[PDB]
Order: C-alpha cells, then sequence, then structure tokens
C-alpha cells in the first residue's frame, strides 16, 4: 500500500512567560516516529518509535540541530508576521506547519505538501503543480512573492522528490513490520432501556489498530443511517482505538436489528445482535 | 529526515 | 484570532465494572489555541494524579491531547472532567457515563 513522511511543527509564543514554544512532530504513515521540544530540559530529537533507535547518534545530532535551527527560523516567523498583521507584542500566537511527502506503492512520489497556518488558518500552501503558491490572505501574499524570488517552490520541488521519499524508503524498511501491525476489534452488544416503550442497542467494538473502522446498524438488511448515533473513534490509552453506534429501536423487535462491524483487521465483517444472557 | 524551512 | 471549541469525551480503557481497577479518559480535540486547561474531577473534588498525553495537532490545524487517571468505578460515585480554554466563555464539564 501507499506510504508517507511528514512533519507537524508547531511554534507558540508565549510573551511574558519566555521564549516560544516549539514542538515538531514527525509521521511515517500517519504514526508518530520522532519529536523535538524546546519547552524540554536540553531539547533533542526523541524516538517515538522503537524502530527509530537503529539509527545511530548521528541521525539524531543532525536532525536535532536542524530541529533547532527551524526553531530559530520560527520565532522569527513569528516576529514577521505581527509585523504583517500589525499585532501587539504581547499576545500569543501560533504558527504551524505540515511538511511531507506521500508515496506509491512502488517508492514514486504521489503528492508532496508544504502549508503553513497562523492562529488555526490556513496561511500559504503549495500547489500540487509543486511550483506555485496558495496565498489565503494579503499576508500571506507577502511571502508568497518573496518565496516565488527566492524560487522556494523548487527547493521544495527538489526535497519532496527526493531526500524526502529517500528518506521515507529509509524508515521503511526498519518500521514496515511495525507499521503493517493490525489489530482486530472485538464487538458485542449492550442494552439499555430508553422512556416508554424504546430501546437503545449500542454496539460496541474494541481494542482495534489501526483506528480507521466503521459500524452499522441494519433492519432486515438495510443500514440504517438516519437515526443512528455514534461517537468519534477514540483511544484506549494503550495504543487500540474505541467506537460505538447505537439506535433506538422498538421494545420487542430487538431481534429484527444487526450490527456490522468492518475493520481492516478482520478476515471478515462482523455481524451481531442483542444477545440477552441465556 | 526533515527540511529547513525558509522564512515567511 | 480564531478559536475552536475542545469536543471532550469521557470513557474508561476497559468496560466499567463496579469494584475492579480501569483507566478513565478524558479525550479533547478540536481546539485551537493549544493552551488548554484539563482537569478530572470525582464527586466534585479534583483528582490529583491525572497524566496527560504529548499534544499534537491534525490535518485541520486543531490541537487534540488525552487526559487520563486510575480509578476504580462504584455503583455510584461520579465522575467528570473539566477543561477551560479561551474558546469558552466558562469551562466545560462533561460527566461520565458508563455507556457510553
Amino acid at each position: 500500500g501507499p506510504h508517507s513522511l511528514r512533519y507537524f511543527v508547531t511554534a507558540v509564543s508565549r510573551p511574558g512567560l519566555g521564549e516560544p514554544r516549539f514542538i515538531s512532530v514527525g509521521y511515517v504513515d500517519n504514526t508518530e516516529f520522532v519529536r523535538f521540544d524546546s519547552d524540554a530540559e536540553n531539547p533533542r530529537y526523541e524516538p517515538r518509535a522503537r524502530w527509530m533507535e537503529q539509527e545511530g547518534p548521528e541521525y539524531w545530532e543532525r536532525e536535532t540541530q536542524k530541529a533547532k535551527g527551524n526553531e530559530q527560523s520560527f520565532r522569527v516567523d513569528l516576529r514577521t508576521l505581527l509585523g504583517y498583521y500589525n499585532q501587539s507584542k504581547g499576545g500569543s500566537h501560533t504558527i504551524q506547519v505540515i511538511s511531507g511527502c506521500e508515496v506509491g506503492s512502488d517508492g514514486r512520489l504521489l503528492r508532496g505538501y508544504q502549508q503553513y497556518a497562523y492562529d488555526g488558518c490556513d496561511y500559504i500552501a503549495l500547489n500540487e503543480d509543486l511550483k506555485t503558491w496558495t496565498a489565503a490572505d494579503m499576508a500571506a501574499l507577502i511571502t508568497k512573492h518573496k518565496w516565488e524570488q527566492a524560487g522556494e517552490a523548487e527547493r521544495l520541488r527538489a526535497y519532496l522528490e527526493g531526500t524526502c521519499v529517500e528518506w521515507l524508503r529509509r524508515y521503511l524498511k526498519n518500521g514496515n513490520a511495525t507499521l503493517l501491525r493490525t489489530d482486530s476489534p472485538k464487538a458485542h452488544v449492550t442494552h439499555h432501556s430508553r422512556p416508554e416503550d424504546k430501546v437503545t442497542l449500542r454496539c460496541w467494538a474494541l481494542g482495534f489498530y489501526p483506528a480507521d473502522i466503521t459500524l452499522t446498524w441494519q433492519l432486515n438488511g438495510e443500514e440504517l443511517i438516519q437515526d443512528m448515533e455514534l461517537v468519534e473513534t477514540r483511544p484506549a490509552g494503550d495504543g487500540t482505538f474505541q467506537k460505538w453506534a447505537s439506535v433506538v429501536v422498538p421494545l420487542g423487535k430487538e431481534q429484527y436489528y444487526t450490527c456490522h462491524v468492518y475493520h481492516q483487521g478482520l478476515p471478515e465483517p462482523l455481524t451481531l445482535r442483542w444477545e440477552p444472557p441465556p | 529526515s526533515e527540511i529547513e524551512f525558509a522564512r515567511l | 484570532m480564531i478559536q475552536k471549541t475542545p469536543q471532550i469525551q469521557v470513557y474508561s480503557r476497559h468496560p466499567p465494572e463496579n469494584g475492579k481497577p480501569n483507566i478513565l479518559n478524558c479525550y479533547v480535540t478540536q481546539f485551537h489555541p493549544p493552551h488548554i486547561e484539563i482537569q478530572m474531577l470525582k464527586n466534585g473534588k479534583k483528582i490529583p494524579k491525572v497524566e496527560m498525553s504529548d499534544m499534537s495537532f491534525s490535518k485541520d490545524w486543531s490541537f487534540y491531547i488525552l487526559a487520563h487517571t486510575e480509578f476504580t468505578p462504584t455503583e455510584t460515585d461520579t465522575y467528570a472532567c473539566r477543561v477551560k480554554h479561551d474558546s469558552m466563555a466558562e469551562p466545560k464539564t462533561v460527566y461520565w457515563d458508563r455507556d457510553m
């Protein structure tokens, strides 16, 4: 299947409280594998996935010094943006970035990313064409003309097509086993009596991984996606995820409904029903 | 490995 | 500026069972800015040992974090998670529901 190496960087100016909080987090296939944090004792890149300890003390040194270098630029950027947006030097602001590359099953590039956000609102982003930019507002335009001049679009196109990808292949090679891991869900149905003559049938899927999953309720073979209530997939805290979906059916017609659980870990979708204790 | 970011 | 109201879920790591140790979670997501104060309470009284996961943000720039504490639920104890975020006037309290 496809793969990807992206970095989620954040810099939060904390006027008064001290220097800006810088936090860089690298993800491979949506799985954190590295992280930096200035607001730490002696800021250094630490592995987040055991398989990263396969990297020598160079990588870390090299990668750490680069993190510190981006940190300072970000410290400057923040000052700059206060200029563009004419904002006081006594308020907290956020600069966020997503920088990465998504490859295909062949090791080629499918799409590279490079988008900024200020205070949680798209600022600038590289176009899929990897040559032109999409400035979100008047401010972003200034960076946009600067980067067109310097030829930033090219510098990144280079990184995205080579270095990025190259490193992606390198990371995968030592994490595939782990990244391809899969934990099937274990589902069950709970019963809850509602006001009047109704009842609620909540279908639970537990300890599944990855988070991706789908649950459905059917009335004699038909997906009741209209009156089905469901929560967003949430973390258990041990690596797995959870999720439930429920519907309100009439008291006595519980056996006319069945739950279906679709997860990539399963050999075949799940099918359950209300199971009153024998 | 990450890239070196330019300035806004 | 911009402000995204945190969404809060409160749930246990394992199916709640009276008298058996567990782990209560408070999942807070969709919030911006990142500064946020999360408190987990028990029958109104703040719980001390409250571990907080590192913070992260998703594709839409908003942040998420998971706070958790150990606890042995019982038939009558009440738990809740309280969050104070710049996006809301007053802090938000979400109570724990066993069947959720």
